[PDB]
């Protein structure tokens, strides 16, 4: 039983793994019991904005029901992090910097 | 007119509509052209002259009998959809009910005239008369008749492929359904369209619409087709006695209904699947525990019982529905003094794995019931399981000896009076290697704890 | 795509909701009218027998 | 939007609040309607069987 089995109880671990996290990525979000729309927001950049409030509908082309998303324009107070790029070539130089 | 106002967020209606009604067409010609007298076509005409908002209503009401035996289908449909509406429209005739009162004639004469043509045509000339036998306070008992052995109308729903065609009929039917004395007469027609009613849910059952790998399983909107089925089914939650029989044809397909509570995302649908499925529990009809009963012994809900009661959905009404569902189907669940039972089993010759079979709850003392006749009520079932290898009974058999023993470590003397370990062996060397794993268990558990 | 498509439909699926909420009431409404229903019934039955 | 979005969400909350307590109360009345209607027919059917 346990040859037989292992071979896919490691695919339970990653499965059950996967779920976790995205239950910890629901975790840091809001919750309210009677109101049934949540309210949330995003932090990811404007830069690639265009392509993922596109890709809104293909998400829900796997899901539709109703809505390709909600994404209301409004921006407050908060400083924008920064991020770089190394193309996985000067990965030593790069990451010798930014460490 | 606070009448029936259907599917308003729906499109299939709307287009079905606008396949003729848009169309701004000359509605006086045709009776000039040899159609029909030549002032019902002036007036046909005049319906959408005076359509302008005109803050009269009384200039057409003898157009009804006109338009009955007519032999040209051309002039009835769209004028018959468009005074419908009108009617509809809560501005004009909003007190047409008395005239539509004092004497349906000139309504129930309509079914000749109605619910004919083609499924489309069917469809054109019915719903507009049936928005109308909604007339509130009570409404016509007796068109229904003629209306339901009819079966024209039956064949046009017969079709699997096409969904528009049973979604509105059945729409409509659970609409007018509001009058609760008539799912009772319906009721002799069971046969006929409840096995309807199942597919769509069967078909719902594995095919998981949700997962839109399905190409175009429905419009954006269409599965409200299964909200709408559903919402029937709870329409006739108020006659128990209904429910009390036509289980016995077709409970496989209700019990199996137990996954749509966690298979289905929408809240709507998992409700509905639970709450219809309890609300056939009620103190009000009889043998209203066997079904629990057998809803354990195929499918053991209570696994996704408590499954689904962690992961409550802020709905009250869900909450108060989920409560009542748990404690009606545990507290019976320990309805086991089982000497009773286990003697019916006993004189039955017939053994099966089952909680009535398995429940230590109890077993934490009751070799009581092993003492009625030197511990030999169980030898019986030893000599049979010697008799015969039926692996369902040839298991079980020796299945509790092991627990029974474990009960009393006295029990060694009546153990070696079974002195069956041979045969034990020997069911480790037969099929169903599960059987064997069971025997095994038997065997070792009894050694080690008389040698523990 | 524009802000008004994202506004319509929070109120079409707010508009959805308060269906929800009424089409649930009314069903629970019903219930209340069964259960008016058969609380009279059965006390009405009492009654009968001893005026029987 | 959001500055009124905010306002239409807390009156659609409203809304469903406040339709399902009125369908709470109308259940409440409809209890109370059922002890008034088997109070009214029962003496009814009692004046019935007496004049029978």
């Amino acid at each position: 039983e346990l040859y037989a089995i292992a071979k896919e109880l490691d695919s339970w671990f990653q499965d059950v793994t996967r779920e976790k996290a995205i239950f910890e990525i629901l975790n840091k979000s809001n919750y309210d019991t009677n109101r049934k729309i949540l309210i949330a927001e995003g932090w990811i950049p404007r830069d690639e904005l265009a392509t993922l409030q596109a890709r809104l509908g293909e998400m829900i082309a796997r899901l539709g029901i109703d809505v390709p998303s909600i994404i209301q324009v409004l921006d407050t107070n908060h400083t924008p992090p920064t991020f770089h790029r190394t193309n996985k070539f000067t990965a030593g130089f790069q990451s010798i910097c930014d460490c | 007119m606070g009448a029936t106002k259907i599917l308003m967020d729906s499109t299939h209606f709307n287009e079905i509509r606008s396949i003729i009604r848009s169309r701004s067409v000359a509605w006086d010609a045709l009776a000039r052209s040899e159609e029909l007298s030549e002032i019902d076509a002036s007036t046909a005409k005049a319906l959408e002259s005076i359509l302008v908002k005109k803050n009269n209503g009384k200039t057409l009401i003898p157009l009804i009998h006109l338009l009955s035996t007519s032999d040209n289908e051309d002039c009835k449909k769209s004028v018959q959809n468009l005074i419908a509406e009108l009617l509809s429209s809560d501005k004009y005739g909003d007190d047409t009910v008395k005239f539509f009162q004092e004497d349906p004639k000139q309504l129930e004469q309509l079914f000749d005239v109605s619910l004919k043509g083609d499924f489309q045509t069917v469809l054109i000339s019915g719903f507009n008369v049936v928005s109308l036998l909604v007339q509130n306070g009570l409404h016509n008992v007796k068109l229904v008749e003629k209306l339901l052995k009819n079966n024209n109308l039956i064949n046009i729903l017969q079709n699997i492929e096409q969904m528009d065609t049973c979604y509105v009929c059945i729409r409509l039917l659970q609409e007018l359904a509001v009058i609760p004395e008539y799912r009772d007469v319906i009721w002799l027609h069971e046969k006929k369209f409840m096995p309807t009613l199942f597919k769509i849910l069967q078909r719902a059952t594995d095919s998981q619409l949700a997962t839109r790998i399905v190409a175009t399983n429905s419009n954006h909107l269409g599965i409200q087709l299964q909200y709408h089925s559903l919402l029937l089914i709870w329409l006739l939650t108020f006659n128990p006695v209904f429910a009390n029989e036509l289980v016995q044809k077709y409970l496989s397909d209700f019990l199996d209904l137990l996954k749509l509570v966690k298979i289905t995302i929408k809240e709507k649908v998992s409700r509905l699947c639970i709450s219809i499925i309890l609300q056939c529990c009620s103190t009000r009809v009889k043998q209203h525990k066997k079904v629990i009963k057998q809803l354990l012994l195929l499918g053991n809900a209570l696994p996704t019982v408590q499954s689904l009661s962690e992961r409550k959905y802020s709905d009250e009404e869900l909450r108060q529905d989920i409560s009542n569902l748990k404690e009606i189907l545990e507290n019976e669940y320990q309805e086991l003094t089982s000497f009773d039972e286990y003697s019916s089993e006993l004189k039955s010759g017939r053994l099966e794995w089952s909680p009535v079979h398995k429940s230590e709850k109890f077993w934490r003392e009751n070799a009581v019931r092993l003492n009625e006749k030197n511990y030999e009520l169980l030898k019986i079932l030893t000599k049979l399981l010697e008799v015969s290898d039926d692996p369902q009974v040839l298991a079980v058999a020796a299945h509790d000896v092991g627990e029974y023993v474990r009960h009393y470590p006295r029990g060694k003397r009546v153990i070696e009076q079974l002195g069956g370990k041979q045969l034990v062996m020997n069911h480790m060397h037969h099929e169903d290697q599960q059987v064997r794993y069971n025997a095994l268990l038997a065997v070792q558990k009894l050694m080690v704890h008389n040698w523990e | 795509l524009t802000p008004n498509q994202v506004n319509d439909e929070l109120n079409k699926m707010q508009a959805f909701i308060r269906k929800e909420a009424e089409e649930k009431a009314k069903e629970i409404q019903l219930k209340a009218d069964q259960e008016y229903e058969i609380e009279k019934t059965n006390i009405v039955r009492n009654e009968t027998n001893n005026i029987d | 939007s959001q500055k009124n979005g905010i306002a239409t969400l807390l009156q659609a909350e409203k809304e469903a609040h406040e339709i399902v307590s009125k369908a709470r109360k109308y259940r409440q009345d409809k209890l109370k309607q059922a002890k008034t209607d088997a109070a009214k027919e029962i003496d009814s059917y009692k004046i019935q069987k007496d004049k029978e």
